[PDB]
RNA sequence: GGCUGAGUAGCUCAAAGUAGAGCAUAGUAAUGUCUGUGUUCGAUCCACAGCUCAGCCACCA
RNA sequence: CAGUCGCGUAAGCGGGGCAUAGGAUCACAAGAUACAAAAAGGAAAGAUCUUGGAUUUUUGGAAAAGCUACGCUAGGGAUAA
RNA sequence: CUGAAAAUUUCCAGUGUAAAAGGUAAUCGAUAAGAUAUAAUUGAAACACCUUUAUUUUUCUAUCGUAUUAUUAAACCUUAAAUUAAGGAACAAUUGUUAGAAGACAGUUUAUGCGGGGCACAGGCCCCAUAAAGAGUAAAUGGGUGUGUCUAAAA
RNA sequence: AUUCUAUGAUUAGUGUGAACGAAAAUAGAGCAGCCUAUUAAAAUAAGUAAAAUGGCUUUAAAGCUGUUUGAAUAUUGUGGG
């Protein structure tokens, strides 16, 4: 324990396009790792970043991320 | 309305000054107790006293 | 009981009451004698109370 | 192999602690018939202490009798009677804070070294279960108000 | 001896305030007086059960009401209890004289005052069910329901206790593996010195 | 400042903000003048 | 390292003190010192 | 200046329900918990204070 | 001189030792004083008084090893052959 | 000692593998019997049951870490106009931080005194003589085993 | 508002030292305001303010900055000093 500790980045809010296995279902929204979702899924368009203005245009808030689902089926 | 001076403000007041009357009680405290204290030190006497302060 | 008591609150610096440490001195007596080296009892008075303690 | 100098002490953020009033109200029910005369409560008070620090083994008058009651310190806990099951809540009440002022007044009077500081106050009976004491008396219910009865 | 431990031993002994047996009272009742035997035997199965279930849930929602117990030894006593349901139309008598809880039958029913009507209701040989449902049916109450909340507490302790058998057989199965492997090693070595 | 206002707050140096004041208070704004007697 | 300086506190708590040396193997020092504070002969203890 | 770990047969090393085995000493025998102060039924053991200390940070102005 | 203590019948004596042999500032540390407090209330960091730790031993107080015959400049019969 | 479920605590005696203390005299046995416990025995201490703590051990969980394996399943890297190709691979590489480390390189110091300088030695203080009847008075002048102390006063 | 000169000022302050060294304000030279800027530019500013760390500057603030992280939405008291 200290006052101080080293900075960490908490991963970046993504909302799932599709419903990948291990991870959630569509419209699933949770803080992924930066390198999963710049490397795999944003390329393959299986999710997308929530900006401030993704968040407004849904209607949603910050306060509805949610958390990674490593049990989930199809 | 600035602070401590402002209307209905309060001035704190130094740390030598909020703790003037609890300093002067201790140091009156000590004398009240000062005549037991050197009876009960020239009775044991100097060696076999085993009270100091910390 | 009525000396020691007593607390003489003078006015000091910036408007400032207190005691002062010279009269909180004298509380426990007067100047001339360190109180407490006095003996209080008497050696005559101490050799009545052995012979008093010695009858009984 | 490893060793510590302290008695474990557990995280409160979660603990559901319970008033006086609305923790009786639990006891007196599953006593429901038990001769009140031979059921008395009890009260287990952990203490923030070292296990190297001396120990408590001094005596309380409480204002009511329960049987000069005797209390000691075994590993960083006290355990003794503050009340038989027919106590009222405002008799029970002062009974209790008699016996945590002695303590805070043997603690304060004992060494500055290792201050040992409550960390939480049990009550139950000797048919009853362990339950945590918060310092509010009155119940939280509004509908519920102190009685009193067998 | 976690906070948690003994948090989870309270809620679920926290079951007094349950459906089974709880209900409010009305305010007309005054005070109840039972009488039973110590063991099971001639008919005294039923009220046990019925001061050990039912009963405490009562007193949770009428803490107000006092419900004292007459125990005694002799086992052909009459398993009967009573039931000031009068109280004058909430005349509040002044009903001071009223005896407190034993095991030697030193408390036996008193006779009810002049604003009070006692309601007799037998139990010799009949189950808490009956002799329950005798006790509501009579005594006019409404019974409780519980919240979600409470049937989370039911759900939980109950899947809970799924885990704890999975464990109490499985930690079993593992000290008597012990034991029997600890007195085959004492075997051996007993066998051992003989030679 | 509490200096400058306590200087002109008092009737010894004819302060203009010394009406301010009751005959019983004191001209500091932390200090106050204690009672005599016995309690 | 076989004389050390001590601090011989006042007993008033009025913060003032005397200090003297004496040898390690020895006893701690207590005097009656005249205390400027008080303006009195009290009883001044070492620190430790 | 500041915390930390150690002390048991003559010498070695072991070990809260014990003081053991070697070597040394005189095939056959005997040898001891640093000290005081505590807790618990009982302490090589838990605790406290010193003694001896070693080890590690710090003053080195 | 003021303060207030010891001894002495008293006069009086006592601000270490029969005399002559070891250091400052600065920084840091422990106490007091109540001075100032960068808008204001506090505080920090400062100021005054007391005190401590120095082969600061080149001891009026630098954290500091050599070669040049490859040698250089400014001076010195103030200096050697 | 992250928490959860469960369990475990053997000197002789002792019904027997007594964890400790505190409280208690009844608890269990669906209606018929009896098992527990209290008693009594043993012991320093006596047991069910309800509580709060202590020690130790499993699994789950949290954390940390090592080793390995896989990877157009588009990190990155290598060959390659540079591709659904081939290989390596969470290494390497680069950035920031941290520790160690070559006079390889850079700046600077290495003084002064001395019957020339070098080597050596020397630097504060105290007593005596030289010192010429006040005080002062030099020399790589003569004496000294001189000095960086000791000391709270009492049993 | 910016810019230039003088005073403030061998000052505050910094630094073991040697030394380095402001601003408010005042006087003078000039004077000019605006976004529809008199040349064509905002839908009022987010990896930004700020923090830790390595440096610059410096009085410890403010300012500049590599790395790792990372806000709020107007006096109805939001944001900076
Ligand atoms: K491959
Ligand atoms: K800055
Ligand atoms: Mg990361
Ligand atoms: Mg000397
Ligand atoms: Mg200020
Ligand atoms: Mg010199
Ligand atoms: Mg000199
Ligand atoms: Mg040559
Ligand atoms: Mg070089
Ligand atoms: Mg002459
Ligand atoms: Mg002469
Ligand atoms: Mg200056
Ligand atoms: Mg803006
Ligand atoms: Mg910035
Ligand atoms: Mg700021
Ligand atoms: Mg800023």
């Amino acid at each position: 324990a200290s006052h101080r500790m080293r900075l960490q980045d908490q991963g970046v809010v993504v909302r799932l396009l599709e419903d990948i296995p291990k991870f959630g279902r569509k419209h699933a929204i949770f803080r992924i790792e930066r390198g999963r979702m710049r490397n795999e899924w944003f390329p393959k368009n299986k999710a997308e970043y929530m900006t401030p203005a993704r968040f407004q245009e849904l209607g949603l808030t910050r306060d509805a991320i949610g958390e990674v689902d490593r049990s989930f089926v199809i | 309305r600035v602070k401590g001076t402002g209307v209905g403000e309060k001035v704190k007041g130094h740390k030598h000054e909020r703790t003037l009357v609890a300093k002067m009680e201790k140091r009156r405290e000590a004398m009240l107790a000062m005549p037991d204290l050197i009876r009960e030190w020239k009775k044991v006497g100097k060696r076999n006293w085993t009270k100091f302060p910390k | 009981l009525a000396r020691r008591g007593t607390r003489v609150l003078r006015l000091m610096n910036n408007y400032s009451y207190r005691e002062t440490n010279w009269e909180i001195g004298r509380l426990i007596g007067d100047p001339g004698s360190v109180p407490g080296t006095e003996k209080v009892g008497s050696r005559k008075a101490k050799f009545r109370a052995r012979r008093r303690r010695r009858n009984t | 192999k490893k060793q510590y100098k302290f008695f474990k002490s557990w995280d409160l953020t979660g603990q559901q602690q319970f008033s006086l009033c609305d923790a009786m109200r639990y006891l007196r029910a599953v006593e429901v018939g038990q001769p009140p005369l031979s059921v008395k409560y009890e009260v287990h008070v952990k203490l923030r202490t070292k296990k190297n620090g001396p120990v408590v083994r001094d005596r309380v008058r409480l204002p009511t009798p329960v049987k000069m009651d005797e209390y000691r310190e075994r590993n960083g806990v006290v355990r003794m009677a503050v009340g038989q099951l027919g106590f009222t809540p405002k008799q029970l009440a002062e009974n209790i804070r008699v016996f945590m002022a002695k303590i805070k007044s043997d603690i304060g009077k004992l060494d500055d070294t290792t201050p040992k500081m409550v960390e939480e106050v049990v009550l139950s009976t000797t048919h009853g279960p362990g339950m945590s004491l918060n310092a509010e008396f009155a119940p939280t219910d509004d509908k519920i108000k102190p009685e009193d009865l067998e | 001896v976690g906070v948690i431990r003994r948090l989870n031993v309270v809620r679920e002994l926290l079951n007094i305030r349950a459906g089974p047996g709880a209900a409010l009272l009305p305010k007309e009742v005054t005070k109840v007086h039972m009488q039973f035997a110590h063991r099971i035997e001639e008919g005294h199965m039923g009220p046990r059960k019925f001061w050990r279930e039912n009963l405490p849930k009562l007193k949770y929602w009428n803490p107000a009401v006092p419900m004292v117990i007459n125990r005694t030894t002799d086992q052909k006593g009459p398993a009967v209890m009573t039931i000031y349901f009068r109280d004058d139309k909430d005349a509040k008598p002044s009903s001071t004289p009223f005896p407190t809880s034993s095991a030697d039958g030193s408390s036996p029913a008193p006779k009810p005052a002049q604003g009070e009507r006692i309601v007799t209701i037998d139990m010799k040989n009949r189950n808490s069910s009956v002799i329950l449902k005798e006790f509501l049916d009579k005594t006019g109450a409404v019974a409780v329901q519980p919240t979600a909340k409470d049937e989370e507490e039911f759900r939980e302790f109950e899947d809970l206790h799924r885990r704890s058998e999975i464990d109490r057989e499985r930690i079993r199965k593992m000290n008597d593996a012990k034991k029997r492997e600890k007195a085959m090693l004492a075997k051996a070595m007993s066998d051992a010195q003989s030679i | 400042s509490r200096w400058d206002i306590e200087y002109y707050r008092d009737p010894a140096h004819r302060g203009y903000l010394s009406h301010q004041l009751a005959p019983g208070e004191s001209p500091s704004l932390y200090f106050k003048v204690p009672t005599g007697g016995e309690k | 390292s076989r004389i050390i300086n001590v601090r011989l506190i006042s007993m008033a708590m009025t913060g003032y003190f005397y200090t003297f040396t004496r040898p390690r193997t020895s006893l701690p020092m207590s005097m009656l010192k005249y205390d400027p504070i008080v303006r009195r002969k009290v009883l001044f203890l070492e620190q430790k």
